[PDB]
């Protein structure tokens, strides 16, 4: 079966990274690989065969004319925000869950939070208090969801696979319900 | 021992293999649609580079920006052709994930029913085969997929007429306003 | 000497949106690849059902003689964008290289002179020569490449801008040929 899932989210949250660690096993960090570049993939979701068509994006505002060139014929959003960026994490509500409702009402959103390593790490950790600032906790994320109508929350990191390969399962469930 | 219904199976081979068909140009489809996306972005940021190296380069001034505004046309003429593809693929989405599905599924029903009455009535031979005796659903079904089969047939040919057209002039359309001013900017 | 480190910290600038040129350029030989081959297996595939379709053979029939003529004309644009991108490349990672190579062996005998100055020079009243050699390699071999940047981005650039237009131009003469 063929289910299309966009991920948009402020840039820097890891979209691309999330795609390409997920589809072929390996960080991007080196050399950046094909710009505005999208990815499928063939999952088993229980027993049964999926033909998963990945969208990737730009959050800068330079394309918020041709971004929502990708959304129509969608199955499932997945909305991105940096759990080491609160400031991306408003714009959750700010931005991200209008536009995804403004063109298609009625399709499931999850939200996920990407870079879930450099929570608990000392560096960002400190300079997250240096700008009177401090990482995006388990609650309002959880709330946000709820706050928003996400069929579902989950937590990953591209750099660690660790709930990588979650977040489209349930994208996927999320879809043939 | 095997009821045929010969103009009927044939027209059920052909409906199944116009659905395998189709399925293929759908996914062809939104390759294409993929594809498109990732073009027309790549038009966008080349668009701005050439842009940029435009002005940080009087050498070249003329050069860069030449390209600039034409990866910029395309680009945005490159909008109105995905929005174009997008429509082909769900319009035809909605023919073979619907519309052909509902008739296939009385397709099936028809089947089994044909093979019912084929084991049934040969279970009645081999009975009378013995101790001696020689003395609806499945026509019902075969009634029903017949109309269905022609509903979706006239309406298969409306869906894909208007969509092949329109299919068609989005793709061209994508030239011809793209050449009056291609370089004429 | 400021001259130089003022020319060549430009030549580096140039050598990185160049290379941001270089990068969206294989991108659009991607992308460019992709919709081809989807181009010509959707031709195929119409072709096919024009031949089974006689309800629809014209619909499918004008829609394969299209993405073919597509197809074909795609292909010499995907040559061209290859030449652009392959000729920025060889500016870049050779000719470029070459220039910014005789920088580092400029650089390895240039702040040892700026430093040897100021480091012997607390040794003093108490109680070796080529470094401009190089100046000339890098010099003479820096702006000997700007006028070779000039060439090359200026043909370069010509030829894809002609190639791209000719794209739209040989696809919408043909299409009318029906
Ligand atoms: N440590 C850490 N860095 C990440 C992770 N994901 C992305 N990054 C970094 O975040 C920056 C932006 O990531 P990117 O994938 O380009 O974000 P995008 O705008 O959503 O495509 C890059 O410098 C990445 O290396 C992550 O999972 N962990
Ligand atoms: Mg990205």
């Amino acid at each position: 079966q063929a289910i299309k899932c966009v991920v948009v989210g402020d840039g820097a949250v890891g979209k691309t990274c999330l795609l390409i660690s997920y589809t072929t096993n390996a960080f991007p960090g080196e050399y950046i690989p094909t710009v505005f570049d999208n990815y499928s993939a063939n999952v088993m979701v229980d027993g049964k065969p999926v033909n998963l068509g990945l969208w990737d994006t730009a959050g800068q505002e330079d394309y918020d004319r041709l971004r929502p060139l990708s959304y129509p014929q969608t199955d499932v959003f997945l909305i991105c925000f940096s759990l080491v960026s609160p400031a991306s994490f408003e714009n959750v509500r700010a931005k991200w869950y209008p536009e995804v409702r403004h063109h298609c009402p009625n399709t499931p959103i999850i939200l996920v939070g990407t870079k879930l390593d450099l929570r608990d790490d000392k560096d960002t950790i400190e300079k997250l208090k240096e700008k009177k600032l401090t990482p995006i906790t388990y609650p309002q994320g959880l709330a946000m969801a709820k706050e928003i109508g996400a069929v579902k929350y989950l937590e990953c990191s591209a750099l660690t696979q660790r709930g990588l390969k979650t977040v489209f399962d349930e994208a996927i469930r999320a879809v043939l319900c | 021992s095997r009821t045929v219904d010969l103009e009927l199976e044939l027209q059920i081979e052909l409906l199944r293999e116009t659905k395998r068909k189709y399925e293929s140009v759908l996914q062809l489809g939104r390759a294409l649609t993929a594809h498109l996306y990732s073009l027309l972005q790549t038009q966008h940021a080349l668009g701005d580079a050439f842009a940029d190296l435009s002005q940080k380069s009087p050498e070249l001034q003329e050069e860069f920006g030449y390209n600039a505004e034409t990866q910029k046309l395309l680009c945005k003429n490159g909008e109105t052709l995905l929005g174009a593809v997008n429509f082909f693929v769900s319009s035809i989405n909605t023919l073979v994930t619907k519309t052909m599905e509902d008739t296939l599924m009385t397709v099936k029903q028809y089947e089994a029913a044909r093979l019912e009455y084929d084991a049934y009535r040969t279970d009645l031979e081999e009975l009378s085969l013995g101790p001696r005796d020689a003395g609806d659903k499945y026509e019902k079904l075969r009634g029903d997929v017949a109309i269905k089969l022609k509903f979706l047939e006239e309406n298969k040919i409306k869906v894909m007429h208007k969509q092949l057209l329109l299919f068609h002039n989005a793709v061209s359309a994508y030239f011809a306003g793209n050449q009056k001013q291609l370089e004429q900017t």
